[PDB]
This record gives structure tokens, sequence and C-alpha cells, in this order.
RNA sequence: AAAACUUUCAGCAACGGAUCUCUUGGCUCUCGCAUCGAUGAAGAACGCAGCGAAAUGCGAUACGUAAUGUGAAUUGCAGAAGAAUCAUCGAAUCUUUGAACGCACUGCGCCUUUGGGUUCUACCAAAGGCAUGCCUGUUUGAGUGUCAUU
RNA sequence: GCAGAUCUUGGUGGAAGUAGCAUUCAAAUGAGAACUUUGAAGACUGAAGUGGGGAAAGGUUCCAUGUGAACAGCAGUUGGACAUGGGUUAGUCGAUCCUAAGAGAUAGGGAAGCUCCGUAUGAAAGGCACGAUUUUUCGUGCCUAUCGAAAGGG
RNA sequence: GUUUGGGUAUAGGGGCGAAAGACUAAUCGAACCAUCUAGUAGCUGGUUC
RNA sequence: UUUCAAUGGCCCGUCUUGAAACACGGACCAAGGAGUCUAGCAUCUAUGCGAGUGUUUGGGUGAUGAAAACCCAUCCGCGAA
RNA sequence: UUGACCUCAAAUCAGGUAGGACUACGCGCUGAACAAUAAGCGCAGGAAAAGAAAAUAACCAUGAUUCCCUCAGUAACGGUGAAGCGGGAAAAGCUCAAAUUUGAAAUCUGGCAACAUUUCUUUUGUUGUCCGAGUUGUAAUUUCAAGAAGCUGCUUUGAGUGUAGACGAUCGGUCUAAGUUCCUUGGAACAGGACGUCAGAGAGGGUGAGAACCCCGUCUUUGGUCGAUUGGAUAUGCCAUAUAAAGCGCUUUCGAAGAGUCGAGUUGUUUGCAGCUCUAAAUGGGUGGUCAUCUAAAGCUAAAUAUUGGCGAGAGACCGAUAGCGAACAAGUAGAGUGAUCGAAAGAUGAAAAGAACUUUGAAAAGAGAGUUAAAUAGUACGUGAAAUUGCUGAAAGGGAAGCAUUGGAAAUCAG
């Protein structure tokens, strides 16, 4: 959006959607040997 | 700010033609062309002709 | 009100290619008419010469050119002006007269029925 | 700026652009064929016409013309016969 | 309520009681417009719409309004 | 979908059923797209949607050539069929009427037409 | 320089009609190089980019890889070369645009149209 | 009030729906606006 | 008279949005051309996309149809595979309004033709018509208007 | 080229955290309960209601579900908020029809003119029947706008 | 201890004059809007290294 | 640079008056913000020419931006009584 | 009785046509306060209007209109303020009324019918036929510059319809030279260096940083090629109602010329024009100075000229987000008002969204590790990030002001 106040209005409901759906999932789930937060010494060559 | 506001300057036709000579004889002289800003160090003349 | 000029050398050339928008039509006969030799009326330009609008009638018949002839080979006619005195006529008469000379006319198609 | 012209600034239809302009374009030569094949269309009517032998127009000029190079008593007139005139170039004689 | 919406401008300037639009006259046949109003003038002039058959005559005048079918 | 050319390549009463059948199967889709459907079928409803208009397109034109071949060459014409240029060109001087001349004039440019000329430098 | 009048030389008239113009003209703009070997073969200097063309990625980070152009992204000016992506944070892979100018095609998608075009552009094939 | 022309409905929702949250797929196709 | 508090200075963090650079905008000048509408304009209203609110486009054939050109896209996702949210554009479509035209401003009429139905002297639907002034012609008239008719 | 114009626009201070703005018990729900819900007790309007309906007016504001961003001179699990969907069914009820005071087009007449006066006015102001068909060209007789009431008439 | 809802019509200054008429106004008393207008300044305030 | 010591130091602008003081403006910062363009006249200086002087109404001409530059027919302005 | 005609009606009669909008420029009308102004009203076009002398002049005369320069701040009028001449731009001229065709209404609309034609099945005609219009006058002929009618002997001539090719114009598609070699820095080479290439192209734009050689272009092009539609000529074919029509030149013959208009008186507006009363003439009448000049009361007319609008184009010693249009973005939008009207604020992540997976805390919003990136001192409250102002830490000062100046001390820190 080329209207720097809309295209900040529709981010912030984006954010409010994203994180309220994120949560959402997160509730729903509540996995730690699978998901293991990869770190830069986890990706050296 | 105006369109009226005066953009082109009278000159007496006599004084344009006397400088165009005077950038002419300037233009002759190699030590105002070196002032000027010319690399012109290696020219063989000044003037410089050239055939037709 | 302010009239500015900006547009000056714009109708210079606007001038410039209405002739050779002319001349593109017209192609060999030139772009302005022969216009008449005239004195300007009163005692401050009566001593010079200066062109005028078209021939007289007396200027043409003299010339042997009908007035009905004279248009269509670019000779203007003034109805209005009249010869006073035979310089007048004299200065115009030898002005249609060295015109006709170096008067190419080309000739025209004409329609010609079978039978009489 | 126009509520007409921000009519179709924000359109999405394109604007009728033509192309037309190009100055300096003499008019080309329609009529006389002889006159065009001889006409060159870099130089002014004047200058084509004086080269072809023809005069642009048959009175004074009404101001200077161009200098590229250096330039080294009724009844008898009234009854005399102007004996034609010569044709200078070959176009005229054409 | 002393105006209406209008059936020729849809704004609700129709007075009810003068039966009479203050905004564009109606129902009389010419529009209400004043040169000293030339801001009201800009804000319903040609272009504030759609302009649909305008810009159609404006595509069609290139060409000399031709009309028939390509070979 | 529907090609046009083959569109064109029948009658009149063949463009009408499968028109009809179209638009059953145009309503069939929009039940489809309110029971809850696939991308497929909402993909359908635009196709058939333009193949409507292209069954429609082809009957009105046929439709209106046969009226334009039962006006030819007649003075009264349906003004949908006659030329819309503007209001104002229809107004005008013909080309034909607005050369018309007085005999008067005809004379004037049979005998004293301008005349092709130059002039000799 | 430029001497015709149609042809404007400003700034803001030539970025207006870039970034407003359409699929048609965007097809013309995304164009590529063709390559030595093919130059040679079919003595033309470019060409537009198509779908499934070979091209070698010759600028940026990526300079060397090669393959296959999977979308031309007319609306954004960007060529998506299959194997040329990107890992987000998530695991998934997002193509990486590369510019029409940035390659060079190895080899065309010839097809009868193509053929009509390279010979019309004084081309042999 | 409630005897309301019809014209008023079709009015009076294209009002209404008018207040309605803009999608979000329509933010990722680049650029939509309020108003 | 230590701390708190107040002030000063420096550092960091806030608050704010100046500066700098930029710019599909504006403004000014010049040049070319001449094209709205009863064949319904300008304007207004309402609608239309697989998922749309504005803007854009379009009008129930509704983000378009035909035709011609280009030649493989669209793109946010899904989905599809002479493509296209492409260009051009000579064929069409073009709801309700508006000079706005049967009369009124949710409505109420008249005329012509055709059609439907599980019911046919009834009911229903469809299509095409019905404004004003003036002109030319046509037809039908009126007049204790001017006459002719053994 | 600004220190000032009770300068313009924006931003931010001290004043200043200042001026200020008839319920009780247990339970349930909730991360959270002075404000929600249920039960008990105590009270308030007392048919002139804080009752129950409509007109005009608003326009979805009705209902259900979800959320607790902005609202809330406090707060909320909360609002007439936000989001998501649903909801108004008529031969008999209203409109539709009629007229009212009045308005108003038409006929005409003014007016340079936008327009004004005028409403049966010095308007050719619209019908009905009859007939073996009448020189197969119609004779005879009779009678002579619209808008304005969702409270009037039906 | 006759008001009122909805719809409506419409004359609207002042003196002069017995009246009629006038003599200037009016759109009544006014209000609001937009233009004219950047009305009229011997004045107030400010006027930049 | 901060701070201390000793010494000195009345708030800036505006206005009024012989002069003050009043009085008016000033919470703070940033950005903006007021002798400009044009026509006429006059002086002085410079420049070009000089009994002359002034090309740009207009025409010619200008291929490399041609709204420039370059050229000047007839007039006319002022001066020369 | 029958029938002519006049006048006046009617029809959803056949076929047309008017309105409204735009309105920069243009022509009328109306018109103030302080200006043939603004506002109001009417009507146009691509230009409009004006226009072929009831014009100037006083000359050796000029010669429609318009526009520019000059005349000229002159004459006049009492500050207002011309015009003729002169120089230029562009140039083009004309049609009626008034005449007996009178040996012939010779003229025209419409219906029907064929036949062609087309920007076009959409356009535009032709031929025939019939009904009408028209003698209360339609053609031909004439317009004062003349002219008619006779006469003469010279010079003249198409309102056809094809084809061909050339020359122009408009529209649309198409054609176009040369590095992406080497090294360094960088996330990216378009930077620096090296070696080169093109140039009738070193304009501009794009591409991950300054790109003539990567891309679009640019130049060639003041053209190739392909169509499409046109324009005026040229050559040529066919047709041609010429028993015709013209120009010139001659006269023992003729020569019509516009009325409630001019004008006079008087009242308004500013000599022109309007009202009112009165109301002409025929070498008459108008206008200038006996003379000159012109010929009103009917009409058309390209170009030079104007153009804040319309459809486009190219530029700029212009503005650079408080500027420039009110509006660089949802801009006449949100919003306000019963209404006429009023009317903003608001541009910038990055090369790429790669827009922060995952774990943990929290009810959640968020936080913290982590991750992406060249960079999060780029996290959408997103380029740079000033001051006012605020919190925090450090240092110091402080007995009813503070700021400041001078001189040094102390502490800290610089040249050194
Ligand atoms: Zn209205």
């Amino acid at each position: 959006i080329k209207n720097k106040i809309v295209r900040q209005q529709q981010y912030m409901k984006a954010l409010h959607q994203k994180n309220k759906d994120k949560l959402e999932r997160r509730k729903e789930r509540a996995r730690l040997s699978e998901n293991i937060p990869a770190t830069i010494e986890s990706k050296r060559v | 700010t105006k369109t009226w506001r005066k953009w082109h300057v009278k000159v007496n036709q006599n004084e344009k033609r006397y400088a165009i000579a005077s950038a002419v004889a300037a233009s002759g002289v190699p030590s105002l062309l070196l002032a000027r800003g010319h690399r012109i160090e290696e020219i063989p003349e000044v003037p410089l002709v050239v055939d037709d | 009100y302010v009239k500015t000029w900006f547009n000056q050398p714009g109708r210079k050339l606007r001038r410039r290619q209405a002739r050779q928008t002319k001349a593109a039509k017209i192609a060999p006969r030139p772009v302005e008419a022969i216009r008449p030799a005239v004195k300007p009326p009163t005692i401050r330009y009566n001593m010079k010469v200066r062109a005028g609008r078209g021939f007289t009638l007396e200027e043409l018949k003299a010339a042997g050119v009908s007035r009905r002839v004279a248009s269509t080979i670019g000779i203007p006619v003034d109805h209005r002006r009249r010869n006073r005195s035979e310089e007048s006529l004299q200065r115009n008469v030898e002005r249609i007269k060295v015109y006709l000379a170096h008067l190419i006319v080309f000739p025209r198609k004409a329609g010609q029925p079978k039978k009489g | 700026a126009n509520p007409r012209q921000r009519n179709k600034q924000r359109s999405g239809k394109p604007r009728l652009t033509r192309r037309n302009a190009n100055k300096k374009a003499k008019a080309k030569i329609y009529g006389n064929f002889v006159i065009q094949q001889n006409w060159d269309k870099h130089a002014t009517l004047r200058q084509n016409y004086a080269r072809l032998g023809l005069l642009a127009t048959p009175n004074y000029v009404t101001g200077g013309v161009e200098k590229l190079y250096p330039d080294p008593t009724l009844d008898d007139v009234l009854d005399k016969e102007i004996s034609i005139a010569p044709a200078k170039t070959e176009v005229v004689r054409q | 309520k002393s105006h209406t919406i209008c059936r020729r401008c849809g704004k609700r300037s129709f007075h009810i009681q003068k039966s009479t639009c203050a905004c564009c006259g109606y129902p009389a046949a010419k529009t209400r417009s004043y040169n000293w109003g030339a801001k009201a003038k800009r804000r319903r002039t040609t272009g504030t719409g759609r302009m649909s058959y305008l810009k159609k005559v404006h595509r069609s005048f290139k060409n000399g309004f031709r009309s028939g079918k390509p070979a | 979908a529907l090609k046009t050319f083959e569109l064109r390549k029948q009658s009149q009463e063949n463009l009408a059923e499968q028109l009809q059948e179209l638009r059953q199967e145009l309503a069939s889709l929009r039940v489809q797209k309110i029971a809850g459907g696939s991308g497929s079928k909402l993909s359908k409803i635009k196709t058939t949607r333009k193949d409507i208009a292209r069954i429609l397109t082809v009957i009105n034109e046929s439709n209106r050539l046969a009226a334009r071949e039962a006006y030819k060459n007649k003075k009264y014409i349906p003004l949908d069929l006659r030329q819309k240029k503007t209001r104002a060109i229809r107004r005008a001087l013909t080309p034909y009427e607005q050369s018309r001349k007085t005999l008067k004039q005809i004379k004037k440019e049979r005998y004293f037409p301008l005349r092709k000329y130059a002039l000799k430098a | 320089m430029k001497f015709s009048r149609d042809v404007t030389s400003s700034r803001r008239k030539q970025r207006k009609a870039h970034f407003g113009a359409p699929s048609s003209v965007r097809r013309v703009l995304m164009s590529a190089p063709l390559s030595k070997e093919l130059r040679e073969q079919y003595k033309i200097r470019s060409l537009p980019v198509r779908r499934d063309d070979q091209i070698t990625v010759i600028r940026g980070s990526n300079k060397g890889r090669e393959g296959k152009i999977t979308s031309v992204y007319r609306k954004k000016f960007l060529l998506l070369i299959e194997r040329v992506t990107r890992e987000k944070a998530n695991g998934a892979s997002a193509p990486v645009g590369i510019d029409a100018s940035k390659v060079v095609i190895t080899k065309l998608h010839l097809d009868k149209d193509r053929k009509d075009l390279i010979v019309r552009k004084g081309g042999k094939v | 009030p409630s005897h309301k022309s019809f014209r008023t409905k079709q009015k009076l929702a294209k009002a209404a729906r008018q207040n309605r949250p803009i999608p979000q797929w329509i933010r990722l196709r680049t650029g939509n606006t309020v108003h």
C-alpha cells in the first residue's frame, strides 16, 4: 500500500491476526526432541 | 514570481561582434588555452588548422 | 493583464512552416502573388514607392490581361484603385509585362466531346 | 491537476499518446513531379527555388538575405513587347 | 429534516418544502452553477465521475470514427 | 471452453440450446459455491460466464447481420444500425451537398480555373 | 545524443514509463543476452526471456548457477530459476529472483514463433 | 424508520458494508487502501 | 555536615521528527491537433471477481465479450494449462437514473404483438410502443371565410 | 541569512499526579470477580411506573458466538465496541385508491432575460348510441392534468 | 386547585397626505455562504549576516 | 571541560518622553517567515559606437536542442536647429 | 346540388429537428460597490467575431477584414486618451432584391422502384416513376468593379467513370553497433586498475553502488518493409445530352440598385446606439474638405489573430514533502454544516521478506535466548534521526534565585 497510514493499519490487523492464530495453535497443541533451537554453531559448515 | 520577469537581455549588435572577435583572438593565444584548461601541450601549432 | 512574448520564436517557425506547406502544394508557382507599385497617400510619403493591393482594370487592359484570367495566373485585381496619372499607369503596366515575360503557364486538360 | 486530468492519472486505461511532432521537418513536395525530383529536403524553400531557377516571390523581400560567400515615356514602353525571358537552369528549361 | 436526497445529484440537499435542490437546482433543466463558486464547480464537473462515453469518443477520434471490420 | 469460430458455424436455435445448457451449468456451480466447493469448481464459474458471453455475442451478431442484410439498400434503417460518430458530424453538410455549386460558379471554374504556372528567375 | 522530438529524455517520464509498463511491454523489457555459441549460431545478440529457457546467472551472489526458468515474474521484473532458492527460517524455500539482464541464455525453447522471431530479427536458424 | 424506500435499503447496506476489514490477501497483492 | 531533592556537565536510553539525500508529484513555458449530447451526454445511484473494503475496470455478456496484434502467461493464495489483471481496437453488450420522454416520484396507466400453464371468457409473463415545441410532406376535417356550378 | 511580529505549523514542558470524577453472604466461570452469572437476604420505582407498546428519528442499533485493540471521568470475563454468521414471510394490518385547505403544468398574456402572471381563462378543452351498406368517398341523433392526509373517507 | 400535532396559505420600514397616491426603500428586522477584495492604514506590531 | 574562590554583572525587544519608568510582546525547541518583480522618470558609473545611434514588429537562417547563435530589407524612435 | 380555393385544426400520421453539458479563448445582454470590471443571463466554433467601403484622405493619392510594430501618451477632451498615414504577417474574393423563360417552371422536397457507391451492409448518391411544392415566382441570367441586348472574329471548355504508377498525408505491426574478459574492494561491480570494442549511437532509463559496450532504448530515421484509409496532380481507357456554354472586342439599343429606413424633434445610455413623437428623397443620399469621396437601410467568405478548457507532445538556471496544486499517499478523500458551502493530515525497512522458524516465561499482549541480513545503530511505533523535553548511571555543586564576565587553583582531558 503506497499510502503509509493504510499500510500501517493493515499490518497491525495482520499482526493481530497472526499472533492470535499462532497462539490458537499453541494452546491447541498444549516435540522437544525434534524441535530444537537452531544456532550458528549448529549451522557451522 | 511572475512569468513577465525580464529573461532576455538586449546587447548592441556591435558589442556582440566585438566580443566574438575578442573570443577568436583569444583562441589563437596558446597561454589562454592552458589557463582555460585545455590539454594542448603537444598541439603542433596554434591556431590549429587542418586540411579540407 | 500582461501579454507575454514567449511564443515569438514559435510564431516565427510556425509561419515558416506555413510557407513550406504552401510551397508543398503549389510547388512551382511563387508563394506570393505579384503586387503593384503605388505611391503612398500624403505629403510626407508620396516621394516613396510601396506595394499596392492589386492592379487596376485600366492597367490590366493596357497589359493585355483580362480581369478574368488575371486571378488565374496570380495577378491580383484592385477594382477600387484608379490611375489618375500616366506615371502610375506606366509603372504598373510594365510591372505586369515583365511578370508575363518571366511566366511559364502550364497547359490544361480540356474536355472535347466526340461530335460537334 | 484537473478533475478530468486526475481522472485518467488514477485510471488504468492508457493515455492516447500520439507521436507526430518532429520539428525542422519541412513539408514534402507533392504537386509538380519535376520540382519534386529536384527538391532537396534539407534546404529551405527560398534556397530551393533559387537553385531551381524560380522566384519564390515576385515582390521585394522583407529582410536581409543570406550571404554565404564574399560576393565578387508611356507610349514607347506601353507598346513594347517584352521578348520572353531566358531559362537559366536545367529545371526551368525542362 | 428540511432537506432530503436529490434524485439528480444524489446529495442530501433537496429542500422538501421548496421541492428544489440547493446543490444542482433540480428539477430545473439546467444545473445550478456559479462563477463565484469555483470550488463548487470543480467538485461536480466533467471528470469527477466516469466519463464512460467521452473516453470512448476520445479513443475513436484518432482513426476518424471509422466503422466496419478489419480485413 | 467454447471457441467463437465453431460457435459461428452453428444455427440460432442450436446456439439457444447451448446457452440454456450453460445457464443451467452456471446455476449448479453457484449452488456448489454456497454448499462448499473446490477451487476447480470456483474456477469453472468464470469460464462458464465467459462461455455464456461468447454464445450471447455470437447470437447477437448473427441477429444484427440479418437486420443489416434486410435493410441493405433502404432509405431508412434502424437507429442502432446507423453510423454513430458524433451528434455534430451527423448534422453536418454531406461532402456532396457541401460541394454543391450554382451553375454560375460552375462556369467560372470551368473557364477560368486556377492555372499552373511558375516564375523564371 | 537523441535528436528526435518524439522521444523524451526526462527522468520523470522514463521512470514512470518503465514502472507503468504493461505486461506486453515488460516482456520486451525482460530481455537477456544470448550466449557466445547461440550468438554465432543465430546471429542475434539478445532475446526476451521465455519460460523453460536454459540460462546461466552471470552476476550476483548466484554467479555461475544454471537452470531453467520456472517463471518470469513480469510484475516485478524477476526470473525464478529452478534450484536457485533461499532457505527461510522455518525450512521452506523461497525462490530468488534474478534480473533478466544478469543471466545469459545458453539454450532456447524454440517454437515456430521463436524461429519466426529469430529470422525476423535478421537471424538464421 | 420502517416505511423505507427500497433504494434506501441498498443505500444503507452499501454505506455500512464499506466499514469492513480489508482482507489479508488483499494486502499481499502490493497495495489497497481505505476510505 | 551523608541521603533524598534541585541544578550543572558527560554517557546511555527514551520522546520527537528537524536535517541530509531522494521523487511514477506539482508548477511554468512551448508545440501539434479539434472530437460531448434525444443513436440518451456530463453527473448521480446500484451492482459485478473463487477469495474485495477503497481506488481502477466493467454493466446481469457486469475487474469484461468479439475482432486484430503480440506470442506464453496470471501471481497474494487457490486453480487453470493461442496463455495474458497484455496491447490494439473498426464488432457488440451497456442495470436504475439524469436535458430525461406514458403519468407520478413505495408506485400507477394505456396501446400492439407473442408466449406459458397442473388449471385457458380468467390469470400471468415477455417483447415493442405512448413527453414537449417546431419544420417538410401525408391523411382526415372545420368555417353564416372567398367563389363557381342551367 | 530571524529571537521576537498577542507570528505560522508541528513537537514538548513546569503547573501536576494537582483541579477534579444500598448493599451483604455462599457458589459458579475466569489468568484475574467492588462491578459478570446463579441462589439467599436487604432495599428502590408503586399502574401518573425505572412497566408494556407504537409515531417520528436512527439504520442493523435485534439475535447467537468469539475477542477484550481503541470506549469506559474506574473497571470488567464489559458496552449500543470489534469480529463472525443469522434474523423482518400478509388477498384480509398499513401504504397503494379518494378528496381537503392549497399548490401546479396546460390555454393565453407579460418580460432584454434568468422567468413571471394565469388554472374552464373569449381553448375547435370528448364521449355515447342508431343503421338490411350510405351514388361500397358516413350519415342521423343525444349528452357535453397532476400534486397535496402511513391521524380524514375506504 | 381552550390548547396542540400534521398540512397549509401571506402581507409585511419610515414619515407625507382626508383618501388616493407618491418619496426612497424593501425581501422584511435580519442570519449564513461564496466572490468582489490583496475595499479604505498620516496607524499598530514585526522586518533576518 | 567541570567546579571553587575573589571581583564585577539589573531581562531582552518594542513604544513613550528631554529622560526614565510604566505599558505591550516573550513557557520551551525545530521548520517556515517580511523592500520583491515590473513599467516610467532621473542621477551616477561602465561598455559599444559617434553626427549619428538603436539587429530580435518582421524576414532570412540555424542538421550536432532549432525557444539559442548568426544575418538585415523597408520603416520608425531619439539626436543633429 | 356538385366542385374549386383560402384560412384554421387534428393524428403514437411519414420523416426530421431543438433542449442538457463543457466553457480557457469568442459574440450578444445586463451591470455594482469600490469599470464597457466582477457577479448574473443568452449563444457559438476550432477558432469566434470582422470583412469586400454609404472607407480614408486632400497626396505624385490610398484601397475588404484581422493581427503585430509604429503613429503616441500624440491630436482631442478636460487625468482620460485615439485615428489616417508608415513598416510588417496573411491575402480571395463574392451572392442576392430590384429585368418577361414567356417560343413553352426551364426549378425543387417527398413516396415507390431499380442501380451504384462507402472510413461504413452503418456512408453518399444517380436514374426512372408518381404525388406534391411553386406563377402571391422556383431555375438560368445580372450585382454597379458593372451589366443587358444586339453585332463581330479571335481565343476558349467535363460538377463524368475506371485502371495504372508516381508523389503526399493518417493509422497500425516490423527491422537496428559494440566487454559483461582479467585483478582488487564489496552482501551486490555498475567502483578502482588492466587490456579492448562500437559510435550517423558518449540522450535518458533499468539492472543488488557512477554502465556508450548487461537490458530497453538512442543514432541511422530529414527511412526500410508490411498492410489499412485517404489527398491533389500525372498517364491512359471508356463515357460525354456541344442544336451547348464562356472571355475578349464592337455599339444609330438599354441599364432596374433594398423605407417606420434615413432624417428631424426630444428623452435615456455611452459620435455610436435605444425609446418616444414626426417622418423623406432621386445625380438622390452618406461622409469629408463649389470640390472630393463613397453608395447604407439584404447576404456569405479562407489565411495571418486568440486560447488557465479538450486530446496529445516536448521542455525548464522552477518547487522538493510546513515547499510545489487543496491533494507526490484512500484528495475534493476522511471530516464539518439543515443548507449554500467548508475541507485537511498523511512519501522513504531491505538488494531480496530473506518480516525473526525453534525453545522458554506469561492468561495474553509481550519478554528472553535464538535466527535472517553487509547491517536489526534497518524489526513494519521500520533510511538518516537535530533540538525542546524525559528517565537512568557517572561526576560535582547547593544556608532566601540562577545564568554570565575576569583571574587563577583543583580534578579530568588534549597538543607533545
Ligand atoms: Zn441535486
